DNA sequence: CGAAGGGTTACTTCGCGAACACATGCGAAAAAAACATTTTTTTATAGTAGCCGAAAA
DNA sequence: TTTTCGGCTACTATAAAAAAATGTTTTTTTCGTTCGCGAAGTAACCCTTCG
């Protein structure tokens, strides 16, 4: 629509040199009175027709769901035979659903079936294909507890060293300010 | 600005016609003789002289 | 002359103290949201009187240009 | 950024103490117009801003920190790094909230969300003044100025230091235990009061140097002069230079405790003006014209 | 003989009235503090926002 | 190609003691239509006096 209706990106930046120019380029800062002057920008882009619609009755929270896939159900029974009641891992194992709706799915599947769930808790399968799916479909690194623990310890040590260096720099600045105050008292008399 | 409007007097149809078409002023309460009280000869057809 | 005498009286004065060292041009202001406005064209013809000036020379010999070309224009006008 | 090598040129020219001569050299190296254009671009790439003075152009100020980044603390808005740059150059003490309200003519709740979003990453490390007229706070670092050796020293160790310097000058400019009783006080004071007759003359700061607690008690002979002014307007005379003369109220309210017991020597003269002791009038007893006379709510 | 100490008349600016009846402490940045939300554990229960299939042509 | 009537999804409400992370309304410092007459601040000019 910017191509259709209409440089065009006339905005500001994090610094004061905004435009065109940063200042005058003839002899000195000439356009500093104009560079020192946000609300004048490009907005005539998104035009849409009107209506007199409504959203009443009940608006706000809710749940947009569907009749569930039977292949998703087979994957859920294989998962509960492989890696059980692990709400966060189950929400991550289906990474386009959400959290409260799969909790309603937990209580719904806890309702109707004792046999395959009892055989699932009988099974005790080791979690390798679950990590395979979680590392392919998400492309997450999953660094182990030694590497992640060492990285967290290194970050904590870097933060403690930065805090100690800031405290030492503040003490040195306070000592320099006390020396400057003593020098000003010596120069006042 | 005080005294802009007035309740509509209906003593007669002449009252309802003559309270309209009325030229109120700014010199409302001031005891000055022969100033903005005596009518001027530039009123022939402009305003009523009686 | 009058601005020169006031500047010479404002020369070597001790009233511009050490504020002249820490002069910053960081005073960029937002656009005039409904509080009070800028100059904005009311004195732009009064403001632009020192920004530029051209040195235009004398004429002293010009006879042909704005006299004969005017008659040559009538040769192509033709009513 | 990564425009060209002129970022490295700006670092090399901003390494040391710079002035307008550095920009003279920077315009002196290559051809002038392309240098001015690319230097305007580099100054538009979040670098040093020029200064309008009697001289042409100055740097801001001497260092090559280059930390604003314009998009990344938690969110993205081109208003926060502006306010951070406003509180970079606050100066000695800091900046007001009304001053940052006066500049940029913005709202106050955007200043409050700047406060929160910059306090989330420790750049609003403030220094508090003794008084709070308009919240002179929110400087950069280190709590540097403190307007505070005796000003922010309230209240208990001002009284403790006052008591111990009163004790030391009372034991220096007068002998130690001859103020307790009247059995020959001070022995024809200081042995026929001639040329001995001395005082401290920087010895009081030596006695302070004998014992401190090391928080604010390194006084460069000016807080000692402030306490000197605090003591000669109540109970010291201090003839011209440094001779204190603690007396005429030290003896009474120093030796009232365990030095002036009951069954004394002689009854006192009526209405001794230089005396605050034994003045009571009522268990309840305020019937008639007892000492209820003073000022009577005129 | 000339500079200085009262001493008054002269120009200019600030306080009241005009009839006599009738019947119509306030505002505006923040700051210590007592406090609720917001959970998640169900969970009984109706239906009310939104969603496709068996029914008629 | 059009409509209608039955299956699922499920969130509100009260009640429970459970306890933690985080956000929510009042205070104490400072300030932008006469005219006439009678009476009270600043100047122009004499009477008198010392260096």
């Amino acid at each position: 629509e910017e191509r259709d209706k209409l440089e065009s990106d006339r905005k500001a930046h994090t610094a004061i040199q905004l435009k065109g120019t940063m200042a005058i380029d003839e002899e000195t800062m000439v356009v500093d009175r104009h560079k020192n002057a946000e609300n004048e920008y490009k907005e005539k882009v998104d035009e849409n027709p009107f209506a007199n619609l409504y959203n009443y009755g009940s608006y706000g929270r809710g749940s947009y769901t569907d009749p569930w896939t039977v292949e998703e159900m087979i994957k859920f029974y294989k998962a509960l035979s492989m890696w059980g009641t692990d709400f966060n891992l189950i929400s991550q194992l289906y990474p386009y659903r959400s959290r409260k709706q799969v909790k309603a799915k937990f209580v719904n599947e806890e309702k109707k079936r004792p046999i395959l769930i009892e055989l699932a808790l009988r099974s005790k399968l080791p979690p390798n294909f679950d990590e395979y799916c979680c590392e392919i479909k998400k492309n997450i690194g999953t660094v182990a507890d030694f590497n992640e623990k060492l990285i967290e310890l290194q970050n904590e040590h870097k933060h403690h060293m930065k805090e100690i260096e800031e405290a030492k720099n503040t003490a040195k600045e306070e000592d320099q300010t006390a020396q400057r105050l003593n020098d000003a008292n010596l120069n006042k008399k | 600005r005080a005294g802009v409007t007035h309740v509509l007097s209906r003593l007669s149809y002449i009252s309802a016609l003559g309270m309209m078409t009325r030229i109120s002023s700014q010199f409302e309460k001031s005891r000055k003789v022969s100033g903005p009280r005596a009518l001027q000869p530039s009123q022939f057809g402009m305003l009523c002289t009686a | 002359a009058n601005v020169t005498r006031k500047q010479e009286d404002a020369r070597r004065n001790p009233n511009p103290s050490s504020q002249r060292a820490q002069v910053v041009t960081m005073s960029v202001k937002s656009v005039n949201d409904p509080s009070q406005n800028r100059l904005t064209g009311s004195l732009l013809a009064h403001k632009v009187a020192d920004e530029e000036a051209n040195i235009e020379l004398t004429w002293a010999e010009g006879t042909f240009e704005q006299f004969k070309d005017t008659i040559v224009k009538e040769a192509e006008d033709k009513t | 950024l990564s425009d060209n090598a002129k970022t490295l040129h700006s670092q090399m020219m901003s390494k040391g103490i710079g002035a307008l001569f550095t920009q003279q050299e920077l315009q002196k190296q290559m051809g002038i117009g392309s240098l001015t254009d690319l230097m305007s671009i580099v100054q538009e790439l979040l670098d040093k801003n020029l200064i309008k003075l009697v001289k042409q152009n100055d740097e801001l100020k001497f260092q090559g920190v280059l930390e604003s980044e314009a998009q990344k603390k938690a969110t993205m808005s081109a208003e926060e790094a502006l306010v951070y740059s406003y509180i970079e150059a606050s100066g000695r003490e800091g900046i007001w909230s009304k001053t940052i309200k006066a500049r940029t003519n913005l709202h106050q709740h955007v200043v409050l969300k700047c406060l929160k979003s910059l306090e989330s990453q420790r750049y609003v490390k403030s220094v508090k003044s003794v008084k709070f007229p308009t919240r002179k706070i929110y400087m950069l670092y280190s709590l540097q100025p403190s307007v505070f050796t005796d000003g922010e020293l309230d209240i208990e160790f001002i009284n403790s230091l006052l008591t111990i310097v009163w004790r030391f000058i009372s034991e220096n400019t007068f002998p130690n235990g001859f103020k307790n009783f009247e059995n020959g006080p001070k022995k024809n004071v200081f042995y026929a009061p001639n040329v001995k007759n001395y005082s401290t003359t920087q010895e009081i700061l030596e006695f302070i140097t004998a014992a401190q607690v090391a928080n604010v008690e390194l006084t460069p002979s000016n807080i000692r002069s402030l306490c000197e002014v605090l003591v000669y307007d109540d109970k010291l005379e201090k003839v011209t230079h440094d001779c204190y003369r603690v007396t005429l109220e030290s003896i009474l309210q120093m030796n009232q405790g365990e030095g002036e017991p009951e069954a004394g020597n002689k009854a006192l003269e009526d209405e001794e003006e230089f005396s605050i002791f034994n003045y009571f009038k009522m268990f309840p007893a305020s019937k008639h014209d007892k000492e209820v006379v003073y000022f009577d709510e005129w």
